[PDB]
């Protein structure tokens, strides 16, 4: 079990 | 309606040098005029999705088999595309192909390429989170490929509800480049422990799963879609999952029956929603023309014909915020 | 309870050599045995949250202004930490300091690195989605300085309510790398249209902004946090802002009027919340102790002074899902 980092990409 | 004929999309590849050495012949033919969905071997005809002759180009296949899957993942929908066939058939080179080749990159390299050209291409204000898992099925143990600590890994099925690997690494991604990072990791921890990978490549089923979640910024609706992207084992005589694969098949085909054996096999398990359930999914059959396979390339067409008949009945995967739960 | 004093610090740096060229004395003294928490200056005691003395290390400021916020943000408290002072006191010094200087990086770096290792070493299943946004504020004018085309930007707020510059670039990022990338373009974009940064930068108000989201994978449980922290303009005679700041701390100090006057500036409607709302606040203020500057310490230390009366109400930032809200 770990913390995740997210990488969420844009647009708009 | 929402319900969905299983895709299934036919290659051949050209005849090769062991083949050609062996003195066999071209034994299947093309009809014309038909779409070219037809192909026909020893007076036989079959109809699929789209018939591939040895000469079509990996664009062509990816236009015709797979590019609107993304599309439909992009929209909130579940899409499967497998590779089938024997040994030395094409499904590597139809799946996968020479990565960074802009000729010759298979079906996997052009669907990232496409996800990161659509994100980019639109205009509506919305929010993408990627995550990829590669693993390996071997003699129905699974093997993560980005983990290697992470063997015998278990099929857990979820809430609401949907089966999962659990365990299984599941790794952000936010650009075309990070995926192929993770394609080359999985690639090379596939070889810790395996002496010969043309061997083992052929005799387990290699797995490439794309979550993508979506929300909209400015309406809150929240989409998700995964795409499973298979290499399976070799079909020839007779993996124990693709003995499974074809008794869910063949349950499905007659319809005639109560249970559908998925649980035979992780792999089955694993595609349960590709093989009947909510997923659009395109199975390539990959065939040699040659004389000397011909008994296994007619297993092969047979398969995909009894696939052809199955319905799968597919919706947009829309979860609820607050607002819509807080106003009730 | 939830009622939190704004933490006020002292910063007081060496004498420099335009100071010692131009005979100013020492002109401050720091009281001992009373934790450090005191300075006074021509016979009058001040008492801080923390007095920092020209000896202090980066670490040692950090390790009191600083730290708490960020274990907080990572709770899901909103953070605020700002620096005040004449130019020349050392705002910038201790608000970035020397990046990648071991000794010399101040309180944003170090916050960076602070939070990614956090991460890393909690066990909780916990997925974090962080980004930041980096903008000036000049004459009342917003310049977003990760997007050159993003000048003049406005002031919004938002359904729950809360402010926002409307507009501003918002970069994910993934690891304390990415931040200092986003860091260095956003310095480097500063100086478009500016032929003199040490005079630019002393008049407008520098502003880094990490948020940071967290589900947890277990529970579902939402948090998040916003960290501001502010490089402010300098504060002598006196920068349109910088008056609206001290008609706001003046107001709450003061406590008996209806009207705070945070609409009196960008500066104060951004920093709405971290005057008097649902924030924890530290305000450095940086003195020189230089007889030459005594006028403009005292002023720097009366403001100090009355922030520290201030009280803050702060609670988690936490939000629901669906099966809290679902179930009803
Ligand atoms: N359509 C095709 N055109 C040219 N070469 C092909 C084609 N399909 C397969 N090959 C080649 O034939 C060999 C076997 O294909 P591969 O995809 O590795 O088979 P499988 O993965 O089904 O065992 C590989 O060298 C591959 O490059
Ligand atoms: N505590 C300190 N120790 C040593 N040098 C300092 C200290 N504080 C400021 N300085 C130096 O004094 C000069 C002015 O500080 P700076 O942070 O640029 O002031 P401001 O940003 O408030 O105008 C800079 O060269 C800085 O390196
Ligand atoms: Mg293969
Ligand atoms: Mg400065």
């Amino acid at each position: 079990p770990q913390a995740q980092i997210a990488k969420p990409i844009r647009s708009g | 309606p929402a319900e969905d004929s299983i895709k299934v999309v036919c290659r051949f590849r050209p005849l090769n040098d062991s083949e050609e050495k062996a003195g066999s012949k071209f034994v299947v033919k093309f009809p014309n005029n038909v779409e070219e969905n037809c192909i026909s071997i020893a007076g036989k005809v079959y109809l699929f999705d789209k018939v591939f002759k040895p000469n079509a180009s990996q664009e062509k296949v990816y236009n015709e088999a797979a590019k609107s899957i993304v599309t439909d993942v992009l929209a909130g929908y579940n899409g499967t595309i497998f590779a089938y066939g024997q040994t030395s058939s094409g499904k590597t080179h139809t799946m996968e192909g020479v990565i960074g080749d802009s000729v010759k990159q298979g079906i996997i390299p052009r669907i990232v390429n496409d996800i990161f050209n659509h994100i980019y291409a639109m205009e509506v204000n919305l929010e993408f989170h990627i995550k990829v898992s590669y693993y390996e099925i071997y003699m129905d143990k699974i093997r993560d490929l980005l983990d290697v600590s992470k063997v015998n890994l278990s099929v857990h099925e979820d809430k609401n509800r949907v089966p999962y690997v659990k365990g299984a690494t599941e790794r952000f991604v936010s650009s075309p480049e990070d995926v192929f990072e993770v394609i080359e990791e999985g690639k090379s921890n596939r070889h810790i422990a395996v002496t010969n990978m043309n061997e083992h490549s052929s005799r387990s089923h290699s797995v490439f799963l794309i979550n993508v979640k979506q929300e909209n910024l400015e309406n809150q609706k929240k989409l998700s879609g995964k795409l499973y992207l298979v290499d399976l084992a070799g079909s020839e005589k007779i993996n124990k999952s693709l003995s499974a694969l074809g008794n869910v098949i063949s349950a499905l085909a007659d319809g005639n029956k109560t249970h559908i054996p998925y649980r035979d096999s992780k792999l089955t398990r694993i595609l349960q929603e590709s093989l009947g359930g909510n997923a659009r999914t395109t199975i390539v059959i990959c065939c040699s023309p040659a004389s000397f396979n011909e008994s296994e390339t007619k297993s092969t067409l047979d398969f995909g014909r009894r696939a052809k008949t199955v319905k799968n009945v597919v919706c947009v995967n829309e979860e609820l915020t607050a607002e819509e739960w807080k106003r009730r």
